[PDB]
């Protein structure tokens, strides 16, 4: 029906949708690589 | 059988799908089909198949007395099955021997 | 009205005295017959989950026939 | 020998690593893709990647391959054509499916799908049906078409209910597992691949060392250490291939076995190969994150208490490292522990199962509860 | 057997080694057959065997 005109408008996966892959960090390869270089 | 299954195709598909090659080459259509081998060799499983892709019914015949009330109830006559042929025609009438 | 599916005048064997008293035992011999009645009626009656798994199709009916005795 | 390549995903795997942004340019992988479209003539395939990747369009080379597409086409439509008029319905059926299967074969979704229907339409063999319905599940699975591949997999178990062909219900297992590990449903994706790993025929898809490693992979992140122990750790043909791969064996024997550190370079390089792989890429942090999690959990169920510095000893990592990214998970809720820091000391409890499942409940409601509200909106108003 | 009823008289031999391979592989399609089966194996030693 309506457009919603009033405001105005910015130009623009079947599993479960979980908040834990959005983790920033590097690969578990590349974490385990300098925890064993340091080691 | 594959030759086989193109020379049933042939007599049989042909013949009530494509009525019109025989006409143009002037020939009766076929009407007869006789299956020679050993038992177990798949004579009634390539009757009952091209009777099933060409959609004729299949209509067995074994002169069974237990189904001579379903051909007719006073059935002195074999050629009474050709009432019921003709009402589910196109029809593939089988014996087996 | 619609009757419970029990009613029949064949009435099942009363277990308790009606059942036979032949065994396996007192048959002996005709090992093959006594393996494919099992494999027929009795197998499929506990194992129909095999069956279906391993593809096969339980038979109903087996005829036991033969010769008199 | 299994069903035909004609929706080759070895083509979809390659696609997918020149989508990659460590691949995408890949002179290996590059070639070998277009071998591929010059081998079978992927007219309509090779301008569509080569507009969604941004490549320069070699025009003499889609020019040869649209003429011999057209030749082609042109000709089987006359062989159809004939088919119709002189032969039968199989001839008719038959010219048809070919007509299919080069629209498959020169990567024509849409056209190749229209066909598809048509030869269904006018198919009278089950058989011959599961084979359709086969092919339009591997494009499901080339364009991952959820819609599609949960279409045709619910038409291929009512075809199979009838027939009971058990060589095309194995096939189906295999497709529906691959589904399951494209949509991260590892308990389910394990399930079927254990059922199908002494039948696997399915060489269409993958050969049998790579569903080995797949079936070994799914088999750790979800079942338990008996039903692991059993299924995996002794299946004769899982060994077999297991002792033909000299790696996956050692990360499943590692973590069975409790050899730790160990666990966790297997679960590196598995790390790098899943994020390579088409199939497991969008879910390789998740499997990540679970095994060591599923590590964690094993390492602290058997002891009321455990030093973090035995915790690092034990997984060759940091103390710090160790220490943090136990906390993480603690606070994610997947282990059952907690950790004193003033005197580093891990130490573990038995919540009742209860609660899991109430948790369980009211996540699996509120989402439910959320559907269906969202569908009164829809109707009362 | 007049020449002029029977229209067609195919001939079903016994099965070749082939079309007992082919029967076999049908006839296997609806069970679980363990990776790997020389059904050709088969075929080779059931000789003279009808469908
Ligand atoms: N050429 C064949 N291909 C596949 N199966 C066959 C073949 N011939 C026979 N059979 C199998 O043998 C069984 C009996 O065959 P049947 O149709 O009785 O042959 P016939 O009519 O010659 O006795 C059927 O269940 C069928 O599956």
């Amino acid at each position: 029906d309506d457009e919603f005109e009033e405001f105005p408008a910015e130009d623009w996966h079947v599993w479960e949708d979980n908040w834990d892959d959005d983790n920033v960090e590097d690969d578990f390869s590349n974490q385990l690589r300098a925890e064993l270089e340091k080691h | 059988l594959d030759k086989q299954i193109k020379e049933i195709k042939e007599v049989i598909e042909l013949p009530v799908k494509h009525p019109e090659l025989f006409e143009a080459l002037g020939i009766a259509q076929p009407k007869g089909v006789l299956l020679y081998g050993p038992p177990g060799t798949g004579k009634t499983l390539l009757a009952r198949a091209v009777a099933h892709h060409t959609d004729c019914t299949f209509i067995r015949v074994s002169g069974s007395e237990l189904v001579q009330k379903f051909i007719g109830e006073g059935a002195r006559m074999v050629r009474e099955l050709f009432v019921m042929a003709r009402e589910h025609a196109p029809s593939i009438i089988f014996m087996d021997e | 009205d619609v009757l419970p599916p029990e009613a029949d005048s064949s009435i099942m064997m009363l277990t308790s005295d009606q059942k036979p008293d032949v065994m396996y035992a007192d048959i002996g011999g005709m090992d093959i017959q006594k393996q494919e009645v099992r494999e027929a009626v009795e197998l499929p009656l506990t194992h129909f989950e095999l069956y279906k798994q391993i593809g096969i199709d339980p038979p109903r009916g087996v005829l036991m026939y033969g010769p008199p005795g | 020998e299994g069903l035909p390549k004609n929706p080759d995903l070895r083509i979809a795997q390659l696609r997918f690593l020149l989508s990659l942004p460590e691949h995408r340019g890949d002179a290996a992988v590059r070639d070998e893709l277009m071998a591929a479209v010059r081998d079978n003539n992927m007219a309509p395939y090779y301008e569509a990647l080569c507009k969604s990747l941004d490549w320069q369009i070699d025009v003499d080379l889609l020019n040869k391959m649209k003429k011999a597409n057209e030749d082609e086409l042109k000709r089987l439509d006359e062989e159809l054509e004939d088919a119709e008029k002189n032969l039968g319905e199989s001839e008719i059926r038959d010219a048809m499916m070919a007509k299919a299967e080069y629209l498959c074969r020169i990567g024509d979704k849409e056209g190749a799908l229209t066909a598809f229907r048509k030869t269904y339409d006018k198919t009278v063999a089950l058989g011959h049906r599961l084979d359709i319905v086969f092919y339009l599940l591997r494009i499901g699975l080339f364009y991952m078409d959820n819609d599609l591949i949960t279409r045709n997999t619910e038409k291929a178990k009512s075809l199979i209910e009838e027939g009971g062909d058990w060589d095309r219900r194995n096939r189906l297992k295999v497709y529906q597992g691959l589904y399951c590990v494209a949509i991260r449903d590892f308990k389910q994706a394990a399930e079927l691949f254990l059922d199908t790993v002494s039948t696997f025929t399915s060489y269409e898809l993958m050969d049998y060392k790579t569903f080995v490693t797949y079936t070994v992979y799914v088999s750790m992140i979800a079942l338990e250490r008996p039903d692991l122990r059993e299924k995996v750790i002794k299946g004769a043909e899982i060994l077999e291939v297991l002792h033909s791969l000299p790696a996956v064996r050692q990360y499943l024997f590692s973590l069975y076995e409790c050899r730790y550190s160990v666990f966790f370079q297997s679960l590196a390089v598995v790390e790098q190969e899943m994020k390579k792989d088409w199939l497991f890429a969008p879910h390789y942090r998740y499997y990540v994150r679970e095994m060591r999690i599923h590590a964690y959990s094993q390492l602290l169920e058997s002891y009321r208490s455990l030093t973090l510095g035995y915790m690092a000893e034990a997984f060759g990592v940091g103390v710090e490292f160790i220490d943090q990214e136990l906390s993480r998970f603690i606070a994610a809720g997947r282990l059952h522990c907690k950790i004193d820091k003033v005197n580093e000391i891990v130490e573990t409890n038995r919540p009742d199962s209860k609660n899991w499942q109430y948790q369980e409940t009211i996540k699996k409601g509120d989402l439910l509860l959320n559907r269906v509200q969202k569908l009164s909106r829809v109707i009362n108003m | 057997l007049r020449p002029g009823r029977i229209d067609r008289k195919i001939e079903f031999p016994p099965p070749n080694e082939e079309a007992r391979l082919d029967i076999l592989k049908i006839h296997s399609r609806k069970m679980n057959l363990t990776r790997g089966i020389n059904l050709r194996k088969i075929a080779e030693l059931m000789p003279g065997a009808s469908g």
